[PDB]
């Protein structure tokens, strides 16, 4: 709860990459795509709709961690 | 006769040449000393010199005389001045990070292979940068386990 | 016949615009000749490349 | 003779660039090989690969050099205020005096979302607000503008016109820009510094 | 008010209109504005015509007269300085020799 | 200064004999006693008083 | 040309091309034009999904 | 002489007073703010002034920590201090039961005397100081930031707030001029307040090692 509430660009890139890799491997879609044959476009649509089922696990340098939901974080 | 005229009678032996620079500000024209020497402690210790506001270009002398933080500040100021002399601007955070990396172990360590070896610990990077065989054989002798951090 | 002017913004940095009709009538037409060499040598034994 | 001297100067420039290419290439290689290990962690502390801390906070404040709008400053308050006034001109709200501006600024700044912001940025915001309030006071004293809002020439209110809506918009925009200009954790700050010094 | 130039549309430093668009309304708006500029400016530049000729760099009569007078004055002053240094005493600037 | 023996042409050094200081050569018994004062000035260049710049 | 500098830090990869550039203002700043010939050679592995 | 030497002595005494005040020892405001006229009143000539004895200081006690703790300042008259002078100073401190002492040399210390001073005794702490360095106060320099030695409680609070270890803090050598100015030992932490370009300040920390 102490880190920045804004979702960084690195987290955005990694979440979009993981979601595109999953969707390309026959993952279920939660935004009801309309003729999008590109998995990255579907991942971006899910991110904009805030329906990505991925929880970021931010690790502190000492060893502590904290979980942040994609819908919980702030996007730009 | 070969060295009698070459004896020092007054002044700092390390100091080779000092000139009187003047600033012509509209409020007042002030006088300062520009010394082409390598002895900051002696210049500060001389009578009539305001040692509280004396700087230098040699980072090693500043480190040895006024501490590591003064050396970091001198590095920052000198890098920024050298960059401005060419008309190109760099954000101060970059030079601050560079000075902090050079002055985080208490001693000003250079970017050369010696300073990089004194700072870093990873064997693979030391081998890949310079002195591959020497570093590899030294690591094999010490049996130093290298992580993948 | 070169005309020094800006046209269509396709000549921004050192680029130049060519005329299609000029190239169609032989302007700038070039020929590239390459060589392909092969050798049929006799070896020590009484046999040859054929 | 002039052509020969010009050719001499051109060849001098050419050899200077030829030496500079290799020299800066070697310098860039060394700087990147030395600085590639640093990274910005999530606790706002720049640490090396072995875990040792190089800086407790990057640049002393923690702002992104790529998102630096001003001359080594996060925001240019004058331009931001002008943009807020231009984008959201409220014609149905009266102007604010010096005391009213200071009061609304102190009321808005004490909210919860401004607590997590750094103290230096809040002090700079207070300084800019005090400066613009002094400017408005000087204008109203020069032109005899009354804070009651009953002056006959209303065009006098158009000299330095400010409304609490514009104040809130300016403060929220400054807070959002300061929050979005901070160092995003995980960035390879060392490599960026090496490149921005070598280039 | 004003005319666009490198100080406002170039990649020199801040105060660029594209930089303001990027910092105020996001990346997409700035990209769209740059695309519209790159699609608009060449069309108008081609429809208006912009050329350089030998007449655009030729000197005028007043320019030639001024250049001649300036060359004469400079050569006379240089000859005076040469004569002062070679024969006699020349005022030596501080921090340097007479040469 | 630099002095040479008229006999063989080698360099003369300054030594002390039994009566007075004398020039002598290391390769011949030639000597020369000093009668009056002998001096060799060099006139070194004076440190020119540097001026303030700016 | 050693292993570290020539084969570990920097190494050659496939699925890449090299071509001379020419200006084209009719394209967006985030877009780049690729020739048909190179596009037919550089392939992308797409996984069959629903 | 007799004009620059007394000025150097007065400035060295003022710098020593400032150092003792910064370290926490008890010094009155008159000793800190001492003009050249008062020093001339004490002694206005070089032969009248006594470097080995007239300038020694024994009233230096840590009033903040313990008045019983005593610190001494020496001013050897010879330019190079030998083994015999170090032994005399050590036996005098043994007589007066003083554990901390400072030695303000005039030109330097011989390598044998340096090595002996390094391993005199863990209880007898003696620091070598050149008069050339003491002619200017390092703390008053514009490049040198403000350094404050933190107590064990503050170090514990720092390590708890940042979840760090001692070895992870930035290092600073014991031979650093500021380190010898404050007389900090291995394991202590110093907070440094760098003045930023704006009105704010940058707070950093360094561990002596
Ligand atoms: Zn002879």
């Amino acid at each position: 709860r102490i880190t920045t509430p804004y979702m960084t660009k690195y987290e955005r890139a990694r979440v979009l990459g993981t979601r595109a890799l999953q969707i390309a491997m026959c993952a279920p879609v939660m935004v009801e795509l309309e003729g999008e044959t590109d998995p990255l476009l579907i991942a971006m649509k899910e991110l904009k709709a805030r329906k990505i089922p991925i929880i970021i696990r931010r690790y502190l340098p000492d060893g502590s961690y904290e979980d942040w939901g994609v819908d919980e974080l702030i996007i730009t | 006769k070969e060295d009698l005229p070459k004896v020092v009678v007054q002044g700092i032996p390390e100091v080779s040449r000092a000139v009187i620079h003047i600033d012509e500000q509209s409020g007042k024209e002030k006088y300062k000393l520009l010394v082409e020497g390598d002895n900051l402690r002696a210049v500060m210790a001389t009578h009539g010199v305001k040692g509280t506001r004396t700087t230098s270009n040699n980072t090693y002398e500043v480190e040895k005389t006024l501490g590591i933080e003064a050396a970091r500040t001198t590095i920052i100021n000198e890098i920024q001045y050298t960059m401005v002399n060419h008309g190109m601007s760099i954000d101060r955070r970059h030079v601050m990070l560079l000075s902090d990396l050079m002055t985080y172990k208490g001693e000003v360590l250079g970017i050369t292979r010696f300073g990089l070896a004194k700072m870093k610990e990873s064997v693979l990077m030391l081998a890949s940068f310079e002195k591959t065989a020497d570093h590899l054989f030294d690591a094999a002798y010490f049996g130093q386990k290298d992580s993948v951090c | 016949t070169v005309a020094v002017m800006s046209y269509s913004g396709y000549d921004i940095e050192d680029a130049l615009v060519l005329n299609k009709a000029s190239l169609d009538r032989g302007f700038g037409r070039c020929l590239v000749y390459k060589n392909a060499k092969c050798t049929l040598k006799r070896y020590t034994n009484q046999t040859f490349d054929k | 003779t002039e052509f020969f001297f010009h050719t001499m100067a051109g060849r001098e420039g050419l050899v200077d660039t030829a030496v500079k290419t290799a020299e800066t290439g070697y310098m860039q290689r060394r700087l990147v090989k030395s600085l590639e290990d640093l990274c910005s962690q999530y606790d706002l502390t720049v640490r090396s690969s072995t875990g040792d801390i190089i800086q407790f906070i990057y640049g002393g404040d923690g702002l992104d050099p790529a998102a630096m709008e001003g001359k080594d400053e996060p925001l240019e308050f004058k331009r931001v205020l002008d943009n807020i006034k231009a984008v959201f001109p409220c014609p149905s709200e009266p102007a604010l005096s010096k005391n009213e501006l200071i009061l609304t600024t102190e009321s808005i700044m004490k909210k919860s979302e401004f607590l997590c912001c750094q103290d230096s940025f809040l002090q700079e915001i207070k300084k800019f607000i005090k400066g613009v309030s002094e400017k408005i006071k000087k204008t109203r004293d020069k032109y005899g503008i009354n804070d009651n809002g009953t002056t006959e020439p209303r065009v006098l209110y158009q000299l330095d016109r400010i409304t609490p809506t514009q104040v809130e918009k300016f403060l929220e925009t400054c807070r959002d820009k300061y929050m979005r200009a901070q160092m995003e954790p995980g960035s390879a700050v060392g490599a960026l510094c090496a490149q921005s010094i070598g280039e | 008010s004003g005319s666009m130039d490198k100080g406002t549309l170039g990649s020199g430093s801040k105060n660029n209109i594209f930089y303001i668009l990027l910092r105020d309304w996001g990346q997409n708006e700035a990209a769209d504005a740059m695309s519209r500029l790159a699609r608009l400016a060449p069309v108008y530049l081609s429809n208006r015509g912009f050329s350089i000729g030998i007449g655009d760099v030729t000197p005028g009569q007043g320019l030639l007269k001024a250049k001649y007078e300036l060359l004469n004055a400079g050569y006379k002053k240089c000859d005076e300085y040469i004569e002062a240094l070679n024969t006699g005493k020349l005022q030596q600037q501080p921090g340097c020799t007479a040469e | 200064m630099l002095l040479f023996c008229p006999g063989c042409g080698n360099g003369l050094i300054v030594e002390e004999g039994q009566r007075c200081h004398r020039f002598a050569c290391n390769t011949c018994p030639y000597v020369h006693n000093i009668t009056r004062k002998v001096t060799n000035r060099k006139y070194p260049k004076l440190k020119e008083v540097d001026d303030v710049l700016g | 040309q050693g292993r570290f500098r020539g084969n570990l830090s920097g190494k050659r990869v496939d699925f890449s091309g090299r071509t001379v550039i020419s200006p084209d203002p009719n394209l967006r700043i985030d877009e780049v034009a690729v020739p048909v010939h190179v596009a037919k050679i550089l392939t992308f592995p797409e996984k069959v999904n629903k | 002489d007799d004009e620059e030497e007394t000025y150097r002595l007065w400035k060295i005494r003022k710098t020593i007073m400032q150092l003792c005040h910064d370290r926490g020892y008890l010094v009155t405001q008159d000793e800190l703010d001492q003009t050249l006229e008062e020093f001339k009143a004490q002694s206005g000539d070089k032969p009248s002034e006594g470097r080995p004895r007239r300038t020694d200081l024994t009233v230096l006690v840590a009033h903040n920590d313990d008045p019983t703790d005593q610190m001494f300042v020496f001013f050897p008259e010879e330019p190079k201090v030998g083994i015999k002078t170090i032994k005399v100073y050590c036996q005098r401190m043994q007589e007066e039961n003083i554990t901390r002492a400072l030695i303000v040399v005039q030109q330097g210390m011989t390598p044998s005397a340096k090595q002996s001073l390094v391993d005199m005794a863990p209880k007898y702490i003696l620091e070598q100081f050149l008069q050339q360095e003491l002619l200017i106060n390092i703390t008053e320099h514009e490049l040198v930031p403000e350094h404050v030695v933190m107590t064990k409680e503050e170090v514990t609070e720092l390590l708890a707030r940042y979840k760090l270890r001692e070895n992870q803090l930035p290092r600073i050598q014991a031979g650093d001029p500021v380190a010898r100015y404050f007389g900090i030992k291995r394991g202590q932490v110093v907070k440094i307040i760098r003045p930023s370009e704006t009105a704010g300040r940058y707070i950093t920390y360094r561990l002596v090692q």
